[PDB]
RNA sequence: UGCUGAAAGCAUCUAAGCACGAAACUUGCCCCGAGAUGAGUUCUCCCUGACCCUUUAAGGGUCCUGAAGGAACGUUGAAGA
RNA sequence: CGAUGUCGGCUCAUCACAUCCUGGGGCUGAAGUAGGUCCCAAGGGUAUGGCUGUUCGCCAUUUAAAGUGGUACGCGAGCUGGGUUUAGAACGUCGUGAGACAGUUCGGUCCCUAUCUGCCGUGGGCGCUGGAGAACUGAGGGGGGCUGCUCCUAGUACGAGA
RNA sequence: GUGAAGAGGGAAACAACCCAGACCGCCAGCUAAGGUCCCAAAGUCAUGGUUAAGUGGGAAACGAUGUGGGAAGGCCCAGACAGCCAGGAUGUUGGCUUAGAAGCAGCCAUCAUUUAAAGAAAGCGUAAUAGCUCACUGGUCGAGUCGGCCUGCGCGGAAGA
């Protein structure tokens, strides 16, 4: 993962969820895409 | 201080094979340098039969000559091949008017002027930098004058020696970005390690068609040109080999005569793959009879970078215009350091190059002429999942034989995951 | 908003029984009560269970039907239980029960042991299962994960106690 | 559990039949009796005070009798503490003593170790020597650097120098017992206890154990 | 032990004297050396083992000036202090023969090839 | 990293509400420590005399009492400038 | 500029956290071995020698680690005086010269008994509502915090092997 | 333009900002900028709207189902949107490739059919062959539903001695 500044989303599957104050996203495609504190 | 001398000027050239002992560069070498350069050149200024000298490098009157013949055809700047001491370039300067610079800042300027890659633009202002390190030190004087001459209340330490001191911690800066670089590259060899690691390295001077030959193996966009510098930047892509299938590729920069010394200092990371690598596959001319000189230019680097202990593989490139031979073997002998028939740009050499290879990069040829009943779609299945059945004949009833070779991991990891009852690998 | 307004509808042996906010749900062997409600009316009938937001709250039909999936997997869970098939395996791995204490093997040298808190029991139809029981919806699973957390099963081989059936990520990437 | 207060008497080398030559601190362990007893009503914390050892009998004062009036009186050199609600002790004074501890292993021990008045650095604590050649004028062992310039232009209070040394309560925290002995009120304890010779320790057992 | 400070070769494989350089452990142990391995440099030397002059090498502590206690207000003292050179790498003892009597305290490991080797605790 | 779980019928580690979680955090050890001007606790022990005038939260004065306890000095200390 | 003593070392620490290890986690081109990054983390701890006035840098051998940087480039009313900048003299070199040079070498004086502050100890006065004498509780404060290496688990999980 | 050479009040402390040019007294009054829960002078003033962060009370390119506001546009009671019931087709494993390629080693073609429906294909899988899911639709269920645009006010970016 990382701690991109811009987000974005790097598959279908991806999806930007909001977790504590915290801009946190997903996928599944693999895990590595987990951005987030963007 | 990063900063650039421009290629691309009008220039009074001064050199002087005519030394006696060291020799050095016909001038057309030079020239070519001058060329991919891009320099405006002017004329050929050159002095006479001597021994290098305290004075302005080269002898007295030919100095003023080249001085009066600025001052005349009006260079934009005294080029001046064969290296010199700061303060000859300062005498030397003070019979003219302009910008001097020693064959190193010419190949570091045209080095510059290619930078693409970050890397390269690292390990190439680091040359620069530790290069003008040396140089600058005379030019306090000025600087001096304007300075009042006492009154260094407060430091102990005198300047300069503290613009010293600024480009030292340059130095360790620069490095020190270099470090995570050629750690990086590194991460990129941990895939070095998986055991099935073919890793040839290419070699020569620049236009030793080594972007050619890459070109063809690779069947890949490498662009090749008559300048010097006609590459630049490691280029990794993977080829086919009889016995180990994938092998990895990564051309080097070509070479010249006397390359400068602080830039291999920088340029270990680049060349870091080349230490490593298993084999130095290595291009050669065929049509300047600078022939052997180039090879003993290129064994000179060789040494001082290590490896140079490693097996090679010499290739006569450039048969074509010499209709040298056919393209063949040319087993040196059943050891094969071998010279090799090509002419890159027809590459037409080339089936014979893999098949030496082919001897030269292995460990375990002891074939075996595998079979199965009905229960070989699995066996078909993993020679061409894994590397090669040598040949595939159905027989009868499902029955069916088979020749493969392999080197003897295959041979475990598949005695071990396949009940290999089979049995005829080990 | 959807099912915040679906009604619940009490089954008839289960009996729900409406106490403040909160509501006790005995049933056919469970009889509790996970909700607790900080805004909805939530409001017992026929079997009628009411939702909709009382006041203003904002988390209205949010809680509420919050509530509703939690009532209704309450009763749901009155009535019987859930979360099963919590497998191990991979060689030398294997699980057993005692009372409520549950063993497993998992290379480590101390033999690897958790008890369960009640409402819940389990068994095994091997070693290399372990199935379980509870009266409630939530913690049951939760804690069959939580059984699972000790050793989130390696991609390489997929050693590592696996919750439910649930395929996972499997690369083949530096091996030999 | 609960300690007692009894005395060094002075390091000795005791022997196995390896002999391995244990360095044993000798504390005797005189009978106490109880002064006191307290607890959570008038109290705050449930307890019991104790003495040991004598006066002359006209060395006490009646405020001290007074006290030693109750609960009867052993007389002593004077009171010690300890607070406890876990366990469960007489009003009357104990006879009992080193049997306590005739199970246990660990003794804590507690002393006020020998004054070292007024003392140099280097030795309140750890400060290395200037040199003495070379120069160094004026200052062959001196007190190093203080302060930092302007700064909060202030100095600290870490960071000692030259003060107090000695005559300070300290534990040692575990130690162990190496033989208890109802013989003589002996009791047996490895390495050795800070606190001078005739001078009293607390003995509580382990605790950070 | 310590710094600096001259040795006795122990074994016959060593050729005479050598100087410490090294004290291997700790994050930098002090006044450290009895059976501690230690680093080394020839300083004096002829023909005689496979030792040679200039050479760095890691050796051990045999017999001490300082000498050892044992577990009776023992101390056994010495004169002098015996030393084994040892690769630095493969560490081992490089000598056929040890001179003079050593403690037991040196044992186990390869040790007591050298105390089997070496006559007399 | 989680469970459950809706707002958004599916979702969802979160909105609700539970499970985690570290040399750090606060304890847990030692030392200090009612000037903690919030000046606290328990235990012991002691003094329980008369008269006079002025303003009386007040005494002032006489007279008679001196207690436990404090010391002051001296003997000295592994206590100490 | 009616004077604020200047480099390096030497006693002495102090903080930041933009992490040197140890601590907790995400991914991995994470077989395991290990790394690489990223996140979180300031508790503590974090190389002696050679060479040079050196800081550095280089080198030899270590350790888990040899972290950064701030703090009148922390620290000369604490020292040090090797470098720094005087007069002595010399060399090269520029000057017709007296003279100079950041070109190098030789030699070359460190002052202050502490009022204030704050610092470390350790005191006496008065306080706490008749008076003492010993025992207290914890309102707050500080010290305290590193870790290698060995066998057991087990030649096991890993891996073709190693 | 003030200061210098101008005192007051306010912006916590403030020559150079906002307000105001002190002939001196007065325990009188009203105002200025600026303020009004306490230090502390006066509204816990009225009503309307927003902010969920202590923004306010340090900041950007930039990220985003933050929430207020808006215009318009798309779908739909012939019932969509979410989930749910089932189908997923014949040519034809397209030709080429090749051990094998065929919806998924490729390659280029990729149509024709059937039907509400189904692509020679969106993802997985196989050595390959054959499973697995949507795209497609019927049914289901019963009101809304899917977006881009504009826009106030907020979060993320955002570390110091
Ligand atoms: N006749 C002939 N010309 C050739 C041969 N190989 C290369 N050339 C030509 O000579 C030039 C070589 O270019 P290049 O390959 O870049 O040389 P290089 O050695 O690769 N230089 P660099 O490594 O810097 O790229 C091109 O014009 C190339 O076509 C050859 O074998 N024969
Ligand atoms: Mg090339």
């Amino acid at each position: 993962m990382k701690v991109r500044a811009s987000v974005k989303k790097l598959c279908r599957n991806c999806k930007i969820v909001k977790r504590d104050g915290v801009i946190r996203v997903i996928c599944s495609a693999e895990p590595k895409h987990k951005q987030r504190q963007g | 201080m990063f900063d650039r001398y421009d290629a691309g000027e009008q220039a009074v050239l001064v050199h002087i094979y005519f030394t006696q002992d060291k020799d050095m560069e016909d001038l057309q070498e030079f020239e070519s340098l001058v060329s991919s350069a891009g320099v405006e050149a002017l004329q050929v200024i050159t002095g006479s039969r001597k021994a290098p000298h305290p004075k302005y490098f080269v002898g007295e009157g030919k100095a003023v000559e080249i001085a009066e013949a600025v001052k005349a055809t009006g260079a934009s700047v005294v080029l001046f091949d064969h290296a010199l001491s700061p303060a000859q370039e300062r005498n030397l300067e003070r019979l003219c008017e302009c910008r001097v610079i020693d064959r190193t800042g010419l190949i570091l300027d045209i080095f510059a002027q290619r930078a693409r890659t970050h890397e390269g633009k690292l390990q190439v202002e680091l040359a620069q930098l530790r290069h003008l390190a040396t140089r600058l030190v005379r030019g306090w004087t000025h600087l001096e004058r304007q300075k009042g001459g006492i009154g260094l209340r407060g430091p102990g330490e005198t300047q300069l020696e503290t613009d010293r001191r600024l480009l030292r911690n340059r130095i360790v800066q620069i490095q020190s970005r270099l470090e995570r670089v050629e750690k990086q590259r590194e991460q990129g060899r941990q895939s070095r390690i998986k055991a099935d690691v073919p890793t040839v390295s290419l070699v020569g001077y620049t236009n030793a068609g080594k972007s050619t030959l890459f070109n063809r193996i690779t069947e890949a966009r490498v662009y090749a040109a008559d300048q010097l510098f006609a590459t630049l930047d490691p280029t990794l892509r993977r080829i086919d080999v009889a016995d180990v299938g994938e092998t990895v590729l990564a051309d080097t920069v070509g070479f010249i005569r006397h390359l400068p010394h602080d830039l291999v200092a920088a340029f270990k990371a680049t060349l870091q793959e080349t230490r490593q690598a298993t084999l130095l596959l290595h291009v050669i001319d065929a049509a300047d009879v600078r022939v052997q000189e180039n090879i003993e230019a290129v064994n000179t680097v060789l040494e001082e970078i290590d490896a140079h202990e490693i097996p090679t593989l010499l290739v006569m490139n450039k048969i074509d215009m010499l209709e040298d031979f056919e393209p063949r073997i040319d087993r040196d002998e059943e050891n094969k350091p071998n010279r090799v028939w090509l002419s890159a740009q027809t590459g037409a050499g080339i089936p014979q190059l893999f098949q030496a290879l082919t001897e030269r990069l292995s460990g375990e040829v002891a074939q075996h002429t595998l079979r199965l009943p009905p229960q070989e779609g699995r066996l078909r299945s993993r020679f061409y999942q894994l590397q090669a059945i040598e040949k595939e004949w159905m027989e009868e009833d499902g029955s069916v034989s088979l020749q493969v070779r392999m080197p003897i991991v295959d041979w475990r990891r598949l005695c071990k995951q396949e009940p290999a009852l089979i049995d005829y690998l080990i | 908003s959807r099912v915040a307004k679906a009604p619940v509808v009490v089954p008839a042996g289960v009996d729900v029984k409406i106490n403040g906010q909160v509501i006790t749900i005995k049933g056919k062997n469970g009889e509790l009560t996970r909700t607790l409600n900080d805004a909805v009316e939530v409001k017992h009938a026929d079997n009628t269970l009411t939702f909709g937001p009382r006041d203003g709250y904002a988390d209205g039909w949010a809680q509420a039907g919050t509530a509703r999936a939690l009532l209704n997997s309450m009763v749901i869970g009155v009535t019987e239980g859930f979360t099963k098939k919590l497998q191990l395996v991979g060689v030398g791995y294997r699980a057993a029960v005692k009372g409520n204490v549950i063993n497993l093997s998992l290379g480590f040298s101390h033999p690897v042991d958790h008890q369960l808190p009640a409402g819940i029991t389990a068994e095994c139809p091997t070693q290399t299962e372990i199935v379980l029981k509870g009266a409630d919806k939530q913690v049951i699973g939760q804690v069959a994960a939580d059984l699972r957390a000790y050793r989130r099963p390696e991609p390489y081989k997929g050693k590592g106690v696996r919750y439910a059936d649930e395929v996972v990520r499997t690369k083949e990437a530096k091996k030999k | 559990m609960i300690g007692l207060v009894g005395k060094k008497v002075g390091m000795t080398r005791i022997f196995t039949e390896d002999g391995v030559s244990i360095p044993v601190t000798v504390i005797e362990v005189e009978a106490n009796r109880v002064t006191q007893v307290k607890d959570l009503a008038n109290d705050g914390y449930r307890a019991i005070q104790v003495t040991t050892g004598a006066k002359k009998a006209n060395r006490v004062t009646k405020p001290e009798a007074g006290h030693f009036a109750k609960a009867g009186v052993e007389a002593g050199r004077g009171l010690w503490e300890f607070r406890l609600a876990e366990g469960e002790e007489f009003t009357v004074g104990q006879s009992i003593s080193v049997e306590l501890f005739a199970d246990v292993k660990k003794v804590d021990v507690t002393g006020t170790s020998k004054g070292k008045g007024f003392a140099g650095t280097v030795k309140r604590w750890n400060f290395r020597t200037q040199d003495a050649t070379h120069g160094n004028s004026l200052s062959h062992r001196v007190p190093g650097s203080i302060g930092q310039n302007q700064t909060p232009g202030k100095v600290f209070k870490g960071k000692k120098m030259a003060g107090q040394m000695g005559n300070e309560r300290v534990t040692v925290q575990s130690l162990d017992v190496v033989r208890v002995d109802a013989e003589r009120n002996l009791l047996l304890v490895k390495g050795a206890v800070p606190g001078a010779t005739g001078s009293d320790l607390i003995v509580k057992p382990a605790v950070k154990a | 032990i310590q710094e600096q400070t001259m040795l006795n070769v122990a074994d016959n494989s060593g050729a005479r004297r050598v100087m410490c350089i090294k004290v291997l452990g700790g994050s930098h142990r002090r006044y450290a050396g009895v059976g501690d391995i230690i680093k080394i440099t020839i300083k004096e030397a002829i023909p005689r083992g496979k030792v040679k002059k200039g050479d760095v090498l890691k050796a051990v502590v045999v017999r001490t000036k300082k000498g050892v206690r044992r577990p009776d207000g023992s101390v056994i003292r010495f004169d002098g202090n015996a030393c084994v050179l040892l690769n630095n790498n493969s560490e081992q003892p490089i000598g056929t023969r040890i001179f003079g009597p050593v403690t037991r305290e040196l044992r186990s490991e390869k040790f007591m090839k050298i105390i089997s080797l070496a006559p007399e605790v």
